[PDB]
């Protein structure tokens, strides 16, 4: 080896060192996915997180912790492509609108293709069903109710385990319906993590590290048992 | 009005297809029988490469069959040394979402793209030392795909808004624009003879484009899924292209029709990343069951198995004069077989 | 005699090749996941258990051979002194890297946040090189204080100087071995029943639908707790006597033999109880064991 | 109305392509034997090359 | 790029001297330095070198144990601690920076260096020193060494270096390969142990002289060189 | 090439039954997703029903919840939807996709705006 064959050497071990230390910063932080179609508003959900690009990245810290959470910019309509780059990720915010029903079905169907995806099978998925004011407004107005959109409502009841019953039994519902869709071929390997919020609640970001602490000590469980 | 172009263009490819089918007097195989079998060509791995940090999603080989360009998930170009095992350089990325990268054949610039739309473009060869943003170009309005360069001067780049480009390093503007497929570009593969390419999309369609001219002269509608890889003969007449219906399909341009189709029962992950070797016998498929397999371009036979691997072999890539042959997978390792 | 050695020697290379081979099995999936810093101590800890039980059953055997001379094969106190320190290795590293484990195991599951962000794998690789030094310096130490390993009353296994003891150095020594036991031995104790509460407590409050993964760690946790203890306890408790009365203890070396017996349980059974008993691990070995007879 | 122009633009895109001249698969079948028997001695894969050469 | 140094002048005998040399336009980090003496009327003498990080560093076997080379890269600066000077120490120093991989260029640009006066192994020779020729002629350049340089991976470890009056020494060719920044007449060839360069073309301003050098090893030796009078 | 080629359909007066056809070609029918999506004037892609390759999942939406009856023919290789007491906001465009994914348990963009597995679609249209 001459002397060249030393100083590549070394400039390999450099290299080696600032990956290494590169890998260190990228494990320091953890990095969330966010989704959701545009009548769902994700937007007002990234500007009260104060604490032509196709991708946008969202920096915050909850409890010391770092957070980068990417979006979708500008793309189709398409997803069945760049859902398997977001892979590995700590965890994915679908994002719906509940108070309107007609994109409700769009919103169930987009859950459902992508918790059963094949390659996003080992990572959880967080609901914040958003605009809860609105549908409570919208179920006591009693102009529209998920009676006409869902015969099931005729023939569901409030589980036994300020707000009027109403909003309860609907949300109750709602809630019922993304469990019974999730548990689909779920195969106990990831479990998906429902909460309720509004466009002004801002304790969404301790949720946000409930789940990632539960997603991650459920990870560290599968690891232990050798999976 | 608009039912009597639906009946027409109905019409033309009825008469396409019947045009087609009258020049399908014999088969490939009925041809290949009497020549002898390739066998089974064990490989071992003859070199191993860690260092990425993320998931390894492009690879390419320069002009000569020593070094080679990586990308990682994590926003890091490798230039790696097969010989040496010493990494050259290291490229940080602006964005991490890459998802394709290209080396020049003059061994001066890199390529890469990906979800940021934008696709960056930097110099191995500056004076200063460190690596500098050489262009950075955008227009964009999808993902980018796969790059490939023709020269010191343009470089060609797919995007998932379905339209195409031919960008100038000079001065990064659209120099010659296509038409595009019916679904988002998948893949790109260039011509020995640097005036065509054939490009791979969502829509089971390969077309080829011409450099000087902004449009597809023959169109393949042959698969039954989306394209997610295509190689192009040695000798450009001919182009495999490989599905996610765990199909592999063999495209000749001067047929313009299917001549061959690879296909095993036991088989069914589908197809990331096709590459040729020098002579176009071996032909390497790399599968989502963990496992890569060598083909025969005549008899249609296994010719070896790769299981090298951890994680869904992601790319691979023949060496231009067939020395070497590198795969790089999910499993961060980068290993380079005989 | 030497059967029982040989025999204990070859299940031992058995569970330490099985529990190699499964968990190189784990590392080649779960490296791409997580930091797979768990499965790295493990693997370590079975690769020194492995050599340490190798080269015991070496010397036994070496010394069942010439009929327990160890004038002949021994003149100038080269073979025993060896022996004892890889009988003062192997014992000491068997704990501290279980007790490494354990609070590794008691820190992710109560701030797994901090395990997974705050530590790396180069901290995991420096805490067990560290350990391996400490582990080594000690059984260094007896050779660095200008005396050596005396031959025992069994006359088939070297360790420090159990009869005839009237100096303080020989109590030092004893005791250090019996209290850097001790305290591991209950540091990993503490851990153990630490992360087992938690885990009950954070099961029993939450009732979505489950614990797939929950139990069959609370049952291991509690087979370690239960095994470890009731092996590793009456050795050092017997050290530690040994140590604090000198010659005036009333037993014979037969306790001591018996205590060595089930020590080396420990270390046979221990890749058992940390990766064979796992029910994954199980139903493959098992798949494995139909398929190939 | 921009479907009248798309449905316009792939009706001459097809009348166009129409027109590409094609040949018999046999002779194309030959010229790729003849290639691959050409270079199969300039292929370190399908030829097991000495390590002195690697 | 620009390599200003500073700290030259006249040394009694037996004092110390830090030679300090500024660094711009690339990365300092980067690139390794070499300090290289040269004497007045004389050729050029490797003394030291230094890699990324201080993590490499070499001497030449006559100055070992009295200079001592270090690098900061916060403040990207390079320093020469000189102890025991001595008479024949009175020579002009350079820093050089050069990387080495594949396809790369080490020694390619020369800093102005700095004057300071007081008071076995691979060697090469030439036995020309002086080719008078006139500016319409090809020029053909001889050079043997006394072990083959041909390494078993094949490269051709062979520098040449032309030094005009005035300025700083210019990196001809690296390894046959063509360095940056030279026109195409300047070409090389040989064999392992004899080389050959040859100019085409001689312009007015190719006049100067050319030492060849050596990287087979750590320790270089420079040739006596060929001057050139036009 | 994937043909899929719409039948049936039309003005039906409300109260009335149809019968929608799909005939896939050129591919194995047994090893692929089909779906019933609907098309308002006006309005968004809406998902209405889908079965999978064995025909034993089958799902369909709130809207026409127990209304419809969905079946597949491998034998054949065609997909039919049954659709019974059909209503005014059956109105629209029924378009027969595919998923691109063989051997899948499902796949994206099955409700998209522009797909190109998807076929024309049937104008279904009911009014008094
Ligand atoms: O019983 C006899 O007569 C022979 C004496 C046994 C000496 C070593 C036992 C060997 C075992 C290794 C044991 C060990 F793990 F090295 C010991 O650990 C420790 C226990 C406590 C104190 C320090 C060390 C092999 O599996 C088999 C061999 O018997």
């Amino acid at each position: 080896l001459s002397a060249e064959d030393k100083a590549a050497v070394e400039r390999s071990k450099m290299i080696e060192k600032q990956l290494q230390k590169d890998k260190q910063v990228y494990r320091r932080t953890l990095r969330l996915l966010l989704l959701g179609a545009d009548n769902s508003g994700k937007s007002t959900i990234v500007k009260q997180m104060r604490i032509t690009s196709g991708i946008f990245e969202t920096k915050f810290q909850v409890d010391k912790v770092n957070f980068h959470m990417f979006d979708v910019g500008a793309q189709r309509d398409e997803r069945r492509k760049w859902i398997q780059c977001f892979n590995d990720v700590t965890a994915i915010i679908f994002v719906v609108d509940s108070s309107d029903y007609n994109r409700l079905q769009e919103a169930l169907n987009d859950f459902k293709s992508i918790w059963n995806n094949r390659w996003l099978r080992t990572i959880s998925v967080i609901l914040f069903l958003n605009k809860q004011d609105l549908l409570a407004e919208k179920v006591l107005a009693g102009k529209s109710k998920i009676e006409d959109y869902f015969p099931e409502f005729a023939r569901y009841t409030t589980p036994e385990d300020g707000e009027d019953p109403r909003v309860t039994r609907a949300k109750y519902f709602i809630r019922k319906e993304f469990v019974d869709i999730s548990t689909a071929s779920g195969d106990g390997r990831h479990i998906c993590y429902p909460h309720f919020t509004c466009s002004v609640d801002t304790e969404n970001a301790r949720r946000i590290f409930n789940d990632c602490k539960d997603i991650i000590l459920q990870m560290n469980l599968r690891e232990y048992n050798l999976v | 009005e608009l039912d009597q172009l639906r009946q027409e263009a109905e019409q033309l490819k009825n008469q396409i297809r019947d045009a087609r089918k009258a020049c399908a007097d014999a088969t490939l195989s009925q041809i290949t029988n009497n020549i002898d079998p390739v066998g089974r060509i064990q490989m071992r791995t003859r070199r191993t490469l860690r260092g990425h940090l993320a998931k390894i999603y492009a690879m390419h080989w320069g002009t000569d069959s020593r070094l080679l360009v990586s990308a990682s998930q994590d926003g890091k170009l490798i230039i790696w040394d097969s010989y040496t095992t010493n990494k050259v350089h290291a490229i940080p990325l602006r964005s991490s979402w890459v998802m394709t990268c290209a080396y020049a054949p003059s061994g001066n610039y890199v390529a890469c793209g990906g979800l940021d739309n934008i696709c960056s473009i930097y110099n191995l060869k500056t004076r200063e030392g460190n690596v500098r943003v050489s262009r950075e170009l955008a227009g964009h309005t999808g993902y980018l795909s796969c790059c490939r360069f023709l020269d010191d001067n343009q470089i060609v780049t797919s995007s998932g808004d379905t339209t195409c480009a031919l960008w100038d390093i000079e001065t990064g503007q659209q120099t010659t624009t296509f038409t595009g497929h019916t679904g988002d570009v998948m893949s790109l593969s260039l011509a020995p003879d640097t005036r065509l390419f054939v490009s791979g999309a969502c829509d089971a369609s390969a077309k080829l484009w011409d450099v000087r001219e902004g449009m597809c002269r023959q169109t393949f509608t042959g698969h039954e899924s989306d394209i997610n890889a295509i190689c192009f003969f040695p000798n450009g007449n001919a182009f495999a292209t490989g599905s996610d219906d765990a199909t592999c399909r063999l495209f000749d341009l001067r047929a313009d029709q299917e001549l061959m189709t690879y296909s095993h029962d036991n088989i069914i992950c589908g197809i990331t990343s096709v590459s040729f070797s020098k002579s176009g016998r071996l032909l390497l498929a790399g599968y989502d069951d963990f496992n890569c397999n060598v083909w025969d371009a005549l008899k249609a036979d296994r010719a070896g198995v790769l299981a090298g691997h951890d994680n869904r072999v992601s790319c691979l890539g023949v060496t231009d004069d067939g020395m070497a042959v590198a795969t790089g997978s999910w499993d961060s390792f980068l290993k380079i077989w005989n | 005699s030497v059967f029982f050695s040989v025999i204990f020697m070859t299940v031992g290379i058995l569970s330490n090749s099985l529990a190699i081979a499964i968990l190189m099995k784990a590392y080649q999936r779960f490296r791409q996941k997580s930091k797979a810093s768990f499965l790295l101590l493990a693997s370590g800890l079975v690769i020194t258990d492995f050599f340490g039980h190798l080269i015991n059953g070496a010397i036994a055997v070496f010394v069942y051979a010439s009929d327990k001379e160890w004038i002949r094969f021994d003149q100038s106190n080269v073979l025993c002194s060896i022996f004892g320190i890889c009988m003062v290795f192997s014992g000491l590293c068997p704990l501290l890297l279980g007790s490494v484990m354990a609070i590794e195991r008691c820190i992710g599951v109560t701030k797994p946040i901090f395990h997974s962000t705050k530590i790396t794998s180069k901290h995991v690789k420096m805490m067990l090189s560290g350990v391996c030094l400490f582990a080594v310096f000690i059984a260094l130490l007896p050779i660095l204080g200008h005396r050596d390993y005396k031959i025992q009353a069994s006359r088939t296994w070297c360790f420090y100087n159990t009869e005839d003891i009237k100096d303080w150095e020989d109590r030092f020594y004893l005791l250090l071995f019996s209290f850097l036991g001790l305290l591991a031995l209950g540091v990993s104790l503490l851990c153990n029943a630490i992360t087992g509460i938690t885990l009950l407590r954070v099961k029993f409050k939450s009732q979505q639908h489950g614990r797939s993964h929950h139990l069959e760690m609370v049952i291991q946790l509690l087979a370690i707790m239960c095994v470890s203890c009731i092996c590793w306890s009456p050795f050092l408790v017997t050290m530690a006597n040994i140590g604090i009365n000198g010659n005036h203890s009333l037993e014979t070396c037969e306790t001591t033999l018996f205590a060595l017996r089930m020590a080396t349980w420990n270390q046979i059974l221990d890749p058992w109880v940390y990766i064979l008993l796992r029910k994954a691990v199980l139903k493959n070995l098992y798949k494995l064991a139909s398929q190939c007879c | 109305t921009a479907s009248i122009a798309q449905a316009r633009k792939l009706v001459e895109q097809l009348k166009m392509e129409a027109n590409i001249d094609r040949i018999k698969v046999s002779k194309a079948a030959a010229d790729l034997m003849a290639y691959c028997e050409a270079h199969a001695k300039e292929d370190p894969l399908l030829t097991p090359v000495p390590a002195s050469e690697n | 790029v620009q390599l200003v140094e500073s700290g030259g002048g006249l040394v009694q005998p037996g004092g110390s001297r830090k030679l300090s040399c500024s660094a711009s336009g690339f990365a300092f980090s980067s690139f390794g330095m070499h300090w290289v003496r040269q004497a007045p009327e004389k050729g050029l003498e490797w003394v030291a070198y230094i890699s990324s990080g201080s993590g490499t560093i070499y001497y030449a076997d006559t100055v070992k144990g009295r200079f001592t080379i270090s690098r900061d890269d916060p403040k990207n600066t390079l320093f020469l601690q000189m102890t025991s000077l001595r008479s024949e120490d009175t020579a002009m120093y350079y820093c050089v920076r050069s990387i080495y991989y594949y396809g790369s260029s080490p020694f390619d640009f020369w800093g102005q260096g700095t004057t300071l006066t007081v008071s076995a192994d691979i060697v090469m020779t030439q036995a020309t020193s002086s080719v008078p020729v006139t500016p319409g002629e090809s020029v053909s350049i001889s050079c043997r060494s006394s072990k083959s340089l041909l390494h078993s991976n094949g490269n051709t470890y062979l520098y040449w270096f032309l030094q005009r009056p005035g300025q700083s020494p210019q990196l001809l060719i690296y390894r046959s390969n063509l360095a940056s920044g030279v026109p195409d007449r300047f070409s090389g060839s040989g064999s392992g142990t004899a080389f050959t360069l040859t100019i085409s073309r001689l312009e007015a301003e190719d006049v100067g002289v050319y030492y060849c050098m050596q990287h087979l090893e750590y320790p270089l030796t420079f040739g006596a060189g060929t001057k050139l009078e036009l | 090439q994937v043909q899929l080629q719409e039948s049936g359909g039309g003005l039906v007066q409300p109260g009335g039954s149809l019968r929608l056809s799909c005939a896939a070609s050129g591919f194995t029918f047994s090893n692929y997703k089909m779906n019933w999506v609907r098309q308002a004037p006006g309005k968004g892609l809406e998902w209405v029903s889908d079965i999978s390759q064995s025909g034993a999942s089958i799902s369909y939406t709130g809207s026409v919840k127990g209304r419809f009856t969905i079946s597949r023919d491998n034998a054949k290789n065609t997909l039919y939807l049954q659709m019974n007491s059909l209503k005014p906001e059956d109105t629209a465009v029924y378009y027969c996709a595919r998923c691109p994914a063989p051997f899948t348990r499902d796949c994206f963009d099955v409700t998209s705006t522009t797909y190109a597995y998807r076929g024309q679609g049937t104008q279904v249209t009911v009014s008094s």
